[PDB]
């Protein structure tokens, strides 16, 4: 259910995902390069462009494990 | 008009696959091997195949290796000329080698036997105790979080300042969850908690165990170019000092801030960071003051 907004802004921190692999729901975003300081820029970028600001659960390890969580996550916050 | 110094970073979790196929090939590498193994009587990357955990003792001498190796790397396929280095945590043991204060074969054993030294220490004292690394977590916010702790009566140090809002706090482990929800709380984000800890006053007895059965045995000699200590950024410029910086790191906090300001004070523009490493030359105190070459395993194996 996400779009490109969201995805191009996601790519930018996945580094070994190239741009003609699919970004698959489930694909855990660690094995593709996201990592510490990659998830506090992300934050900053996610919470820059939708108005968000992430606390409690919504900083949870859990939160960027997958591109389906994280969407989820940035989801109930939106709305 | 610029200068450049040369940065040894801290230790991040060892990878064997990271870097076992980097380290038998690049010639950089290879030629310290040849030295690591006949100073050890062994095969370091045998060894380091082998280890379990992320901080090995084995673990440790390949990650001097590979961080001295890319200093020189770095050096010769990309012209640079350094005024001054600065070794942050791991990263003084580094800078002592690269800055000559230290032989190689002296910062191995040493390595070496710092890594034993340790081990050996925490394994009965300060039993539970853990350095938790966190961001998003400006001064004021973590200052209220070590209030709460001191109602309590709950002991803490700060042991690095990473950034304005990047610390790490060392504390009995007892005090992890609540701490990992109490930043969350504020929006703060816990990162990692590290056993064994590293830098509190606490930890004189291990800067006595190390001085006496490690360091003291070793000859130090004057660096050839001076070096920032990641205490408090102190230029230093003596085989002395370089020893006092390697047993402050025991029992002092890492400040970051203060290594990137007194290299802005040497007249500092460009850093080259030597080594593997994902905090200290992306970490926005660096890249704010200087533009940084990240000297990785990654970069030197591209094409
Ligand atoms: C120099 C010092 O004292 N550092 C703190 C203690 N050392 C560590 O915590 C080592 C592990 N460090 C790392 O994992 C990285 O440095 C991060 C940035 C703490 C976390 O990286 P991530 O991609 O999960």
């Amino acid at each position: 259910m996400w779009d490109a907004q969201f995805e191009n802004l996601l790519r930018r921190y996945l580094p070994f995902l190239s741009a003609d692999q699919p970004l698959e729901q489930d694909i855990n975003l660690r094995d593709i390069g996201l990592d510490s300081l990659g998830t506090v820029e992300l934050l900053s970028e996610l919470e820059n462009t939708y108005d968000v600001h992430f606390q409690d659960e919504a900083l949870t390890k859990e939160t960027f494990e997958t591109p389906g969580v994280l969407w989820k996550t940035l989801s109930q916050m939106v709305e | 008009a610029g200068a450049t110094a040369m940065l040894f970073p801290g230790m991040g979790p060892a990878a064997f696959s990271d870097v076992g196929r980097f380290m038998v090939t690049n010639r950089y590498t290879r030629e310290l091997l040849a030295e690591a193994d006949d100073t050890l009587g062994y095969s370091l990357v045998d060894r380091f195949r082998q280890a379990e955990g992320d901080y090995s003792e084995y673990a440790q001498i390949a990650f001097l290796v590979n961080c001295v190796a890319l200093a020189r790397w770095a050096e010769q396929t990309m012209d640079l000329t350094p005024r001054i280095c600065a070794g942050a945590c791991f990263g003084e043991k580094s800078v002592a080698a690269y800055s000559g204060a230290l032989t190689f074969a002296d910062a191995v054993r040493m390595t070496a036997g710092l890594a034993r030294c340790m081990d050996e220490y925490f394994r009965t004292e300060h039993l539970g105790v853990v350095t938790h690394s966190f961001v998003r977590a400006p001064r004021e916010r973590l200052d209220e979080i070590l209030a709460e702790l001191d109602e309590r009566g709950e002991w803490h140090e700060i042991s690095c300042h990473i950034d304005h809002d990047f610390f790490m706090l060392t504390l009995h482990e007892r005090n992890s969850v609540w701490l990992e929800g109490r930043l969350r709380s504020v929006g703060a984000m816990p990162l990692y908690a590290m056993r064994p800890p590293m830098h509190a006053a606490a930890f004189g007895g291990l800067r006595d165990k190390a001085e006496e059965e490690v360091i003291a045995p070793l000859t130090f000699h004057d660096p050839t170019l001076p070096v920032v200590a990641d205490q408090d950024g102190k230029v230093l410029t003596t085989g002395d000092e370089v020893r006092t910086m390697l047993l402050e790191s025991f029992v002092r906090p890492l400040r970051w801030p203060d290594v990137i300001s007194s290299l802005q004070d040497q007249g500092v523009t460009r850093v080259c960071v030597a080594g593997p490493d994902s905090l200290f030359g992306r970490v926005g105190t660096t890249t704010r003051a200087f533009e940084v070459i990240a000297a990785t395993p990654r970069l030197a194996l591209q094409p």
